[PDB]
């Protein structure tokens, strides 16, 4: 039997602290994204990019953060899109880095271990967060300003047509778990503090933090999902699938590296991918 | 190293 005791009371306090900083660290939460995806709100009405003609009109009507009418952009839509993803990822690395610092105990870790946890955690977290902005038809982009269809992304020339499909495939399965931001906040915090990343030097303080987080997550799941036992175990197993898509995505990234002109990867992304998996 | 990542942590 579960019981309300000082231990669980602190577990709830931790869960609320993560949620609060999770909301401050990340702009478009799953709660806001779901409302947009169903029109069940305002602001909203994102421009839908579903064919090449609507892509052109979308680039004109959407205010992409990486815009600037002065910069030179590729002539291929597939590369312009790839660049947008690069920009968003770089932003996500900073949002995730900020969120990590808000995790009780993280800043007091070996700074070089903090780097290793961020290095391996960002992309697993990116694909977790990316699912919040996905349904089976497409994906929210530009902080909800736009919506780009799944089939349009598949229609991009090789090898870019295969870039996002694995992510949609993962998101469908992952979103069936029906997690909310409160569950997500702890889950990604558990990911960042995987004490089994290669290269860690001071592993004990990491596993001690992750165990505290795994307790808070399990309590969160039981309290928040009465109609689904085993949610905790299913969720842990989804990290495994995340490490695989990150691996599958590194391989895809090498095809595009030795096939496209220069295809400059942002230096931050290069640090992350250098000597990864 | 991961100079950028290091910078961000600081
Ligand atoms: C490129 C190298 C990069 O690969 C990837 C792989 C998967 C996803 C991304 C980025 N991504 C998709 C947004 C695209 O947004 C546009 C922008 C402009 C545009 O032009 C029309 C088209 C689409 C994203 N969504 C997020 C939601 C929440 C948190 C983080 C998020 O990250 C990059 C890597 O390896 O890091």
């Amino acid at each position: 039997h579960m019981q309300l005791n000082p231990e669980s009371a602190d577990l709830r306090a931790l869960a609320k602290h993560l949620y609060d900083s999770y909301i401050k660290s990340f702009p478009l939460t799953k709660a806001k994204a779901r409302a947009i995806l169903t029109g069940k709100t305002t602001d909203k009405s994102p421009f839908v990019i579903y064919d090449m003609n609507s892509l052109m009109m979308g680039e004109d009507k959407i205010k992409f953060k990486h815009i600037t009418p002065l910069q030179e952009q590729s002539k291929e839509v597939a590369i312009r899109i790839f660049q947008g993803c690069q920009f968003r990822s770089v932003e996500a690395v900073q949002e995730i880095t900020e969120y990590a610092k808000s995790i009780p105990g993280f800043v007091n870790l070996d700074l070089n271990d903090q780097v290793t946890l961020l290095k391996y955690g960002v992309h697993e977290i990116i694909y977790t967060m990316l699912a919040s902005l996905m349904n089976k038809d497409g994906v929210l982009i530009s902080e909800g300003q736009g919506f780009m269809t799944r089939e349009f992304l598949k229609s991009l020339r090789k090898p870019f047509g295969d870039f996002m499909e694995p992510k949609f495939e993962f998101a469908v399965k992952f979103n069936a778990l029906e997690l909310d931001d409160s569950d997500l906040a702890i889950f990604i915090a558990v990911i960042i503090l995987s004490g089994d990343r290669p290269g860690l030097l001071n592993v004990k303080p990491i596993e001690d933090i992750q165990d505290n987080l795994l307790q808070a997550l399990e309590l969160q799941l039981k309290l928040n999902h009465p109609e689904s036992s085993q949610l905790f175990a299913k969720l842990l197993q989804k990290m495994t699938d995340l490490r695989q898509i990150v691996t599958e995505h590194v391989q895809l990234l090498q095809v595009i590296k030795k096939t496209e002109t220069d295809m400059s990867l942002h230096p931050l992304l290069q640090e992350i991918y250098k000597d990864l998996y | 190293r991961h100079k950028i990542l290091h910078r961000l942590l600081q």
